């Protein structure tokens, strides 16, 4: 297991695609143009995990980028690492679907699926070891949500034993400008509980807290969040990147991390926080930096962990500092809190160290948690949705569109027997 | 008939068949096959001026459905602020009761909408008002983990 394919669709999605190749294509040590000016060779020991090799060295980042929309290319051609995308990997289309998901499952997505599926196959020709699929989406949308669904179900009926993986963001009225998002929300959950197997769940609420509270940011931009959620990925693909025994591939990532295979939605976060292009005099030490990324003050999404407990955790710290440190103080919280552990889980938090810290850091902390606490985060979408669909506002857009409308209350039904699984491994004791 | 393309007319939003259809004698208040009018539909889906020259053509500012909506429930759900704000202006209410037993600070205060709260208050929503599941609009802040919606349903 080791090559990575990775694709980015819908506005949210792209943007943070970009952000993530950003900052590992400067951690990789490749050039905006796509030559190696690195120094150490701890960052091609597993470069191969997210690069293929154009013959020269040229690093060509084994990506796909789509969009119904015809615009969102000329933000690729911008940004600053954005020539070092292969040709034939540029499928963008030109309808755009204007926050509808079945316009993007049912419709015009229908339509440039089987356009990226012949990309992907292509891309999947030249893999030695081919682990799985690394996606990076948004979920209130139209295009991200429906025709990201959609190339999962297709992907999954024709390659049935690679990983599935999706990093998927969150919409809530404190960012979201329409509100025909608690549908597609509640529709692209529905095809995920089903066809994913790991998910990350960003919200877009704790990114305004973090920007607003921590950051002191009073006008949070569009950007100002993408910088937070690239970090984050940075730091959970640390294990993909860097050579391990913990977490090597994506098989044993998921493996000591999915108890059940429903549950799968996932509570990053990270420890220090740090605004754009600003680096730390005070670089954070060990007890304040796993003190944070263990409290609910540097969550990415709005879940307080506190009220649930946790099922597996994946902890990973960067930079140079001491092994037996580290080790200690994850045990001290988890035994200082066992009262936040499933007690017949045992051994649950894995937490490995890797040499080369992020850009502008010294010392960071990574965070995976899956946690009961998440029904939380579904208990709230299946409140603005029962409050819209028992209304059935909008529906002539989906149900218009070839959608059944009963595959609506089906997606209710489905979440809210999830929400009852959650519920039901946070009371379990070891009886 | 001659309200069905005033009812699709305000809900498409337009400004053509709102002004001459009205005047070929046209159900001003023509609902459909569960109790919508014209005005729920303007209100609805995004429309400004077609609910202010349909308030002015005889619009009741208290409408109802199989249900019970009404226009300012119909409003505060979505999130149309002007909407909300004229379609008090007139004397709507703004705690009626509906078959699963929500009002409209409800609706506004479940989709986030909230200075459709700042102004649903200070127009006398009632803070007591429970619903099909017992519990008030001061109970949907506290189970939601908005804490914005919180600080002004105890001010
Ligand atoms: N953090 C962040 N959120 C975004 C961005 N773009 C869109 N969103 C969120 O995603 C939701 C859908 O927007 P959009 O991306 O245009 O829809 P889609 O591309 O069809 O999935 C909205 O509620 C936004 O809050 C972005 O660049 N950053």
């Amino acid at each position: 297991m080791r090559e990575i394919v990775h694709i980015q669709a819908g506005q949210c999605g792209n943007q943070i695609g970009a952000k993530f190749w950003e900052v590992i294509s400067d951690e990789h040590g490749i050039d905006p143009t796509g030559s190696y000016h690195g120094d150490s060779d701890l960052q091609l020991e597993r470069i191969n995990v997210y690069y293929n090799e154009a013959t020269g060295n040229k690093y060509v980042p084994r990506a796909i980028l789509v969009d119904l929309e015809p615009g969102t290319m000329d933000s690729v051609r911008s940004g600053p690492f954005g020539q070092i995308f292969r040709p034939d990997n540029f499928v963008f289309g030109q309808s755009g679907a204007g926050n509808n998901w079945a316009k993007g499952h049912y419709t015009e997505g229908a339509e440039l699926v089987d356009s990226v599926l012949d990309v992907v196959r292509k891309e999947s020709e030249s893999c030695d070891c081919l682990q799985g699929f690394q996606l990076t989406h948004s979920l209130g949308g139209g295009t991200g949500s429906g025709m990201g669904t959609l190339l999962i179900s297709k992907i999954r009926e024709e390659y049935p034993d690679r990983i599935m993986n999706t990093f998927s963001v969150m919409p809530s009225p404190k960012v979201s400008d329409t509100v025909v998002e608690p549908y597609n929300a509640t529709l692209s959950v529905h095809q995920l509980v089903e066809n994913t197997d790991e998910t990350y769940c960003i919200d877009n609420e704790a990114l305004y807290d973090i920007c607003f509270r921590t950051l002191k940011l009073t006008t949070p931009t569009y950007g100002d969040l993408n910088h937070l959620v690239s970090a984050t990925m940075s730091g959970v693909t640390t294990c993909l990147r860097f050579p391990g025994q913990l977490n090597a591939d994506l098989r044993k990532l998921a493996v000591n991390m999915v108890p059940f295979p429903r549950l799968h939605f996932f509570m990053p976060g990270f420890a220090p926080l740090t605004s754009r292009g600003s680096q730390q005099y005070r670089a954070l030490t060990v007890p304040e930096l796993t003190q944070q990324m263990f409290d609910s003050k540097n969550m990415m999404a709005a879940c307080d962990p506190r009220h649930g407990r946790y099922l597996t955790v994946a902890a990973i710290f960067r930079g140079r500092m001491s092994m037996k440190e580290v080790d200690e103080q994850m045990l001290n919280v988890q035994n200082k809190n066992s009262s936040y552990f499933v007690e017949w889980i045992p051994n649950n938090v894995k937490t490995a160290v890797c040499d080369i810290p992020p850009r502008g850091l010294k010392m960071s902390a990574t965070f995976i948690g899956n946690s009961t606490a998440i029904q939380e985060l579904f208990k709230r979408i299946s409140e603005q949705f029962t409050a819209m669909f028992r209304r059935k506002a909008f529906l002539h857009w989906y149900t218009g569109e070839g959608m059944d409308e009963m595959e609506f209350t089906e997606a209710e039904s489905n979440m809210n027997d999830l929400v009852s699984e959650y519920q039901q491994y946070q009371d379990a004791t070891a009886d | 008939d001659l309200g069905k393309k005033l009812l699709e007319a305000a809900r498409a939003g337009q400004d053509d068949e709102v002004r001459i259809l009205m005047a070929n004698g046209a159900d001003v208040n023509a609902t459909d096959a569960s109790g919508l009018t014209p005005l729920h539909l303007a209100a609805t889906y995004g429309h400004l001026e077609i609910v202010e020259v349909l308030l002015k053509h005889g619009a009741d500012v208290n409408a109802i459905d199989i249900m019970g909506s009404t226009p300012l429930h119909l409003a505060a759900l979505i999130g149309h602020l002007e909407i909300v704000e004229v379609l008090l202006k007139h004397g709507a209410d703004v705690n009626a009761v509906d078959t699963w037993g929500d009002t409209p600070l409800h609706l506004a205060a479940i989709m986030g909408h909230l200075e459709i709260v700042e102004v649903l208050l200070k127009h006398g929503a009632d803070v007591n008002a429970q619903d099909k599941f017992g519990k008030t609009a001061f109970d949907i802040s506290i189970d939601n983990g908005n804490e914005d919606l919180a600080e002004i349903l105890q001010k």
